RNA sequence: UUUUUUUUUUUU
RNA sequence: CCCGUCGCUCCUACCGAUUGAAUGAUCCGGUGAAAUGUUCGGAUCGCGCGAGAAGUCCAUUGAACCUUAUCAUUUAGAGGAAGGAGAAGUCGUAACAAGGUUUCCGUAGGUGAACCUGCGGAAGGAUCAUUG
RNA sequence: UCCGCCGGCACCUUAUGAGAAAUCAAAGUUUUUGGGUUCCGGGGGGAGUAUGGUCGCAAGGCUGAAACUUAAAGGAAUUGAC
RNA sequence: UACCUGGUUGAUCCUGCCAGUAGUCAUAUGCUUGUCUCAAAGAUUAAGCCAUGCAUGUGUAAGUAUGAACAAAUUCAGACUGUGAAACUGCGAAUGGCUCAUUAAAUCAGUUAUAGUUUGUUUGAUGGUAUCUACUACUCGGAUAACCGUAGUAAUUCUAGAGCUAAUACGUGCAACAAACCCCGACUUCUGGAAGGGAUGCAUUUAUUAGAUAUGCGAUGAUUCAUGAUAACUCGACGGAUCGCACGGCCGCCGGCGACGCAUCAUUCAAAUUUCUGCCCUAUCAACUUUCGAUGGUAGGAUAGUGGCCUACCAUGGUGGUGACGGGUGACGGAGAAUUAGGGUUCGAUUCCGGAGAGGGAGCCUGAGAAACGGCUACCACAUCCAAGGAAGGCAGCAGGCGCGCAAAUUACCCAAUCCUGACACGGGGAGGUAGUGACAAUAAAUAACAAUACCGGCUGGUAAUUGGAAUGAGUACAAUCUAAAUCCCUUAACGAGGAUCCAUUGGAGGGCAAGUCUGGUGCCAGCAGCCGCGGUAAUUCCAGCUCCAAUAGCGUAAUUUAAGUUGUUGCAGUUAAAAAGCUCGUAGUUGGACUUUGGGAUGUCCCGUUACUUUGAAGAAAUUAGAGUGCUCAAAGCAAGCCUACGCUCUGUAUACAUUAGCAUGGGAUAACAUUAUAGGAU
């Protein structure tokens, strides 16, 4: 036996069905371009979280309201979508989860966020900000862009304390700059 | 070996049952004892399952029997094996297993009933009443009375020699002497 | 197999022990002792993984070697000794006594106790017989034999033994309006009065119990414990007084301390 | 109510 | 538009002398190592006794082999005979129109080939119809 | 001759029915799917062939494969051509 | 998470399949491959064969030291009391690891039983008669190892003599001392009691007896059960001739804490056997089993124990269309895996559970435990060495090699973690872990971002191997960190980017199906094309260039699921598409008309034979699945962890759900099935 085994792990995405419907491939690339993704293997990650929760959702909503089992599932679920901003306090049924959309998990993203609030010229910048270990969410460096917010986190936003737009220590390239000016 | 498991039988249906595994030593068997009587007493000591022990008898030449009604049990001698309800040819080779009638001898009964019914079949004034006073109930079967003429006690045999090594067993009486000895009168 | 097995795969290991899938390929297989391996804690777990005084399992070896962990007063050097229900675990060396008791949740629990809570424990009895000479005997289900019972003492009822002369001090007759403990199946750890006893000729008996909260649940009679007579209980219980809280009360109060 | 057999391959 | 024999190449199975061959499992009978139990035996060793090796006797378990037969899985075979496929082969014109003898089913016989003929049947007919 | 009832072989009209239609008053009461029960088909060929069994005087009957081959074969109806 | 599209025609609507589309913790192969975290890996064909190395040994104060072993002491005495190799003794090696050949009510799953048995060990209790006339118990006897010295052989943990000496080895033996019970019993103030003697521990064997309960007497649903008493029996491996620490109280006698060991019961760790129900295809398998056990009975033998398990005698039984028996399986079973409207279909060699095997059979010793194979014995098949006389074998253990194939890695390091084992805190462990190979599978994620200028389209956007400086990791490397020691990761001095040559690939561009009526070549050739079709001198389809499309560090190609309502129980068809036997009877099977207590008053409550089925409960390994909590930087994961830096706290958490059939218990009495009714032999 090798202990090894007994790790589990998971796919994250599925392909599409149809490989070239034409209307897909269209609304696919629009979202790609507008959140600067890399593939399409992200957006549909993206859906595939989407489509559990939602496949979740829909099974709890079949049930008894007064059923226990209803009760607890359907407050961690909403807690769970509240905590990552997904919805808000007056979102506080079960229904709303069911009108959640791939933006909504897509406007949650890092790269999104530190686009929006002006820490980035684009999406790109954004993109290369963060792999390029230029941004942390708390005291903590972040370098995935895929990255969840949580509300709570997200006004604690900043640039690293190490790199040069968050604190001193210019890069490789101001360094060599300077080094070769001085003379 | 000797196999005690079922594998080489047939299924109830009448079908034949194919292998699946060797014989195991947890279902074996040993070779019978085949005891008999001889004044050259051999008793065999077997290591068993759990390292417990079993006497194994070839040979033996006396017994422990009681007399039921007396209530009185004597080492006597084994004369010979007259009637076995197995296997007539085990009579014949006077092999010694359980449940077989054989005669033993009479005289430490004999002596037994002397000493306390003072009857044959110096003493004080207590010994003469205290067997004054067992006469009273000294009731013994006729048939009892003619065997212990000829010396010899017709007895079957409870032990099992060649499990514990000793032909141990008890008189026969009543019914069961008188069912004997229709069956041996032929 | 040929003989005894004498190793334990970790994940046959019993689930109330709490060990990570994959800490090892093995988990410790309890010795023979007064408890069964499925319904025992070994001292092995007991100091490294509750009570974290050992880091490794040579920690826990040096640590039993000096003689410093007494099991129902009486000094263990076993690791995997098997202590179960009821026992008494006390380290001298740091004023601990303990006493193992079933949670709610079903898993044992090292239940802080006093130091004169610690002289006895309790026991149950599995039946009474004659042993050689005619004299008479009961036997505990912590694989315990006491000559010479109390001849109102019989079979399911509960003693309570002193450690120190190990004999026995008090008993409590099984029967209904006793406060009992479910120490077996899906109901272990939870704390009731009887309420009336089923029996069936030729079959398991069955028992139901009333939590102090109204809560009714039945079990088999194998799977109770008497803790007092009446309702109070001749031992103190560890928190939640084996009272078992629903899923949804659970994550409220789990919501109300977070804020 | 006499007699009347046959039409290379692909494609348009 | 279409049917068959005949003619060419290739492919797949089928039958088949060879009292064919191999392997596995059971069936009949026989021999039978080793070990165990039993009988005899007594090199030798300790105090007339006790222990006791080689060997030997009969049984039990029984490998392995030989004989008979039956199943299961493979496999060789001179030769024979089927089916299929392949752009542009030969002879007819059997099926499609009443296909020029309406077509077809069963059965029997006969012809290079399609097929023809006899008996009874069906319309899936070329007639839903003569109280005329 | 007239009016009725039961049972039978059929016929005509009709769709509120069904159906791919041709047609069917049973081929209806079927995605609004369920009265009971027997048999039996699963693209076209190879093939009702090989092999085994069984019945038969024989002719043959019953039971009945596979290898391999192939993109259609086929049903109803429409227009044209003949 | 309830979905379809191309293809029969001149066109149409169908049947129907072929093709496409998506999936596999699914194998293999092709091309390509920068980073991080995970991770399968000689199962498939050959349970085929194996060179070499390793994988099982083991020592505490507490069995046995005179190494002619080392060390410290002793000036005089000392049996030894420091380390101790070797060796004897004890224990272990029946666990673990590997594989899936055999095996189809068999293994196995759930659920039962042992009142039908064995169980080293652990835990708790319990040990009373031995010599009786020998007469050590202040302590019995004979050997042997190591050692030493004569060796044999080509040779092996192959082997013979000789000289010593130990025990918790071997063999003996007092076993500290009693009472009570029972039998015989001289003697006797004699319905009595009495000296003396016998028996009497525990265990074995057989008998007799008690073990009640509509003035004592235990347990079960149920036992002549637990247990007591008597008579005896056995040529009983039992009832301590053992060891370490300390060092004390009375007047030599007593005395503590332990170790090891023997026996009994209970317990624990387990096994063996066992109850009920359940398994794929096949009738081109319908009868099978019974001389020589088949089904049952009686009595025995054997077994740890039940049992035709075996023997003797007896009887004729036992299974079968509700499919026996026979055959196939590229069949170990299960937990589970893939896919998911529901129902279902397919898979399950492989890490957890159970079984089996160690080249094929068979037999067996030791032992608590084995029909053991890193044990022995024999045969069969292979096969190494030989001095030819003999001698030694078992990788479906870890590596590794040959062979086989489409098809699978290093002859590495370590006991640091998990745990196991031994006399043992310490030794050992190819179990297990670390590292190497590793595009099986899975997770995250680079290959550029921003301004100026010039072009374009409406301050706003897009393009440019034009300009400009900024950023950074791939790489490299001090250092620290990691680690059993290393390595990797994480962190980080000094370097590291302009055609950012630090250069992204795999397939396609007629339709299905996203993307060219572009250019050159070929000319039914070469070739493409899963299908329909392209190619015959103006080819969107071949060979190429350009451009474009899909996915992207991935993509192409060659059993199985979906789609398939094309296997249809839910849920298909049978006039003409494939299809209802020529017709009727008929046993198994399936199915089967109606009818037996309703209502009101009131208030869950009062008034006028056996099953199916349904409700509820218990119990039902984990892992996997669902699911609660938790910022491993995220994620796949994992079972962690959080406050504050208190010499701490949260009793920190490590929930919960699911689970066919069959079994157990419970409420209901509608719908159903089986049985019964009137010759009254009925009820009372
Ligand atoms: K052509
Ligand atoms: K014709
Ligand atoms: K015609
Ligand atoms: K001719
Ligand atoms: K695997
Ligand atoms: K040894
Ligand atoms: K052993
Ligand atoms: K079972
Ligand atoms: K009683
Ligand atoms: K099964
Ligand atoms: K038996
Ligand atoms: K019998
Ligand atoms: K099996
Ligand atoms: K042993
Ligand atoms: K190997
Ligand atoms: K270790
Ligand atoms: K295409
Ligand atoms: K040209
Ligand atoms: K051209
Ligand atoms: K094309
Ligand atoms: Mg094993
Ligand atoms: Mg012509
Ligand atoms: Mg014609
Ligand atoms: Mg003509
Ligand atoms: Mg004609
Ligand atoms: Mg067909
Ligand atoms: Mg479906
Ligand atoms: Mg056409
Ligand atoms: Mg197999
Ligand atoms: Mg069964
Ligand atoms: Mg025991
Ligand atoms: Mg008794
Ligand atoms: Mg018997
Ligand atoms: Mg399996
Ligand atoms: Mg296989
Ligand atoms: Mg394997
Ligand atoms: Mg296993
Ligand atoms: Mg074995
Ligand atoms: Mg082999
Ligand atoms: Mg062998
Ligand atoms: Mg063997
Ligand atoms: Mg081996
Ligand atoms: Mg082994
Ligand atoms: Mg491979
Ligand atoms: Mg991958
Ligand atoms: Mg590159
Ligand atoms: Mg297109
Ligand atoms: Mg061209
Ligand atoms: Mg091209
Ligand atoms: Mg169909
Ligand atoms: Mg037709
Ligand atoms: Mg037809
Ligand atoms: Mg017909
Ligand atoms: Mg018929």
């Amino acid at each position: 036996v090798h202990v090894a085994f007994y790790r589990n792990y998971g796919k994250t995405f599925k392909k599409p069905r149809r490989p070239y419907e034409k209307e897909r491939l269209d609304a696919e690339l629009k979202l790609v371009g507008e959140y600067g993704l890399r593939c399409k293997r992200e957006l549909w990650r993206v859906q595939y979280a989407l489509s559990r929760i939602r496949n979740a959702a829909r099974m709890l909503l079949t049930l008894d309201e007064k059923d226990p089992r209803r009760i607890f599932e359907g407050e961690a679920l909403l807690r769970r979508m509240n905590r990552y901003g997904l919805l808000d306090e007056s979102q506080n049924k079960l229904d709303y989860v069911l009108s959640l959309t791939v933006e909504n998990f897509l406007e949650r993203r890092l790269q999104t966020l530190v686009f929006k609030t002006g820490m980035a010229k684009s999406i790109h910048h954004a993109r290369v900000l963060i792999r390029q270990r230029h941004i942390r969410v708390g005291r903590q460096v972040v370098n995935v862009p895929s990255f969840m917010v949580r509300l709570d986190s997200q006004k604690h936003i900043d640039f690293s304390l190490i790199s040069p737009f968050g604190g001193g220590r210019p890069g490789r390239v101001k360094r060599k700059n300077q080094k070769a000016a001085a003379k | 070996g000797i196999s005690r498991d079922s594998m080489h039988k047939r299924r109830a249906t009448g079908g034949k049952k194919k292998a699946w595994r060797k014989k195991r030593k947890y279902e074996l068997g040993r070779q019978p004892a085949n005891t008999k009587i001889s004044a050259n007493k051999t008793v065999r000591r077997i290591r068993v399952r759990g390292g417990n022990v079993k006497w194994r008898a070839l040979r033996l030449d006396t017994g422990n029997y009681s007399w039921g009604s007396e209530a009185v049990t004597r080492k006597t001698r084994i004369l010979d094996v007259v009637y076995n309800a197995s296997n007539n040819e085990l009579v014949r080779t006077q092999t010694l297993v359980k449940s077989a009638i054989v005669q033993v001898d009479a005289a430490p009964f004999k002596q037994w009933y002397l000493q306390h019914y003072g009857v044959d079949i110096k003493k004080s004034n207590h010994v003469l009443r205290k067997i004054e006073t067992r006469q009273k109930d000294r009731k013994l079967d006729p048939h009892i009375e003619e065997q212990f003429g000829g010396g010899r006690l017709l007895a079957c045999i409870s032990s099992r020699p060649g499990q514990c090594g000793r032909a141990d067993g008890y008189i026969l009486e009543g019914k069961e002497l008188e069912f004997y000895m229709k069956k041996l009168q032929k | 197999a040929r003989g005894l097995k004498k190793h334990l795969k970790r994940l046959n290991a019993p689930k109330h022990w709490m060990l990570d899938k994959l800490g090892g390929a093995f988990a410790p297989k309890p010795s023979s002792g007064p408890h069964k391996s499925r319904e025992c804690l070994p001292l092995i777990i007991i100091l490294r993984n509750r009570l974290k005084y050992a880091l490794t399992y040579r920690e826990v070896i040096s640590i039993l070697m000096q003689r410093q962990v007494m099991v129902d007063s009486k000094v263990r050097t076993d690791k995997t000794y098997p202590a179960g229900f009821m026992d008494v675990v006390s380290i001298p060396k740091t004023n601990e006594n303990f006493r193992l008791l079933y949670d709610t949740k079903g898993r044992f629990r090292l239940h802080s106790v006093r130091d004169e809570e610690a002289k006895f424990k309790l026991c149950k009895v599995r039946s009474v017989q004659f042993g050689q000479k005619g004299i008479p005997y009961l036997n505990t289900y912590d694989g315990r034999t006491i000559r010479y019972p109390d001849p109102l003492i019989k079979a399911n009822d509960t003693i309570k033994l002193d450690l120190e002369s190990n004999k026995i001090v008090d008993f409590i007759k099984f029967d209904v309006g006793n406060v009992v403990m479910v120490t077996g199946g899906r109901n272990r750890g939870r704390v009731g009065v009887i309420k009336n006893r089923e029996k069936h000729k030729g079959s398991f008996e069955t028992v139901h119990i009333q939590d102090a909260l109204g809560h009714e649940f039945a079990t088999r009679l194998g799977n109770v414990f008497t803790l007092g007579k009446g309702t109070k209980p001749w031992v103190s219980l560890p928190k939640g007084k084996g009272i078992k809280l629903s899923i949804i009360e659970e994550a409220r109060k789990r919501l109300a301390a977070q804020s």
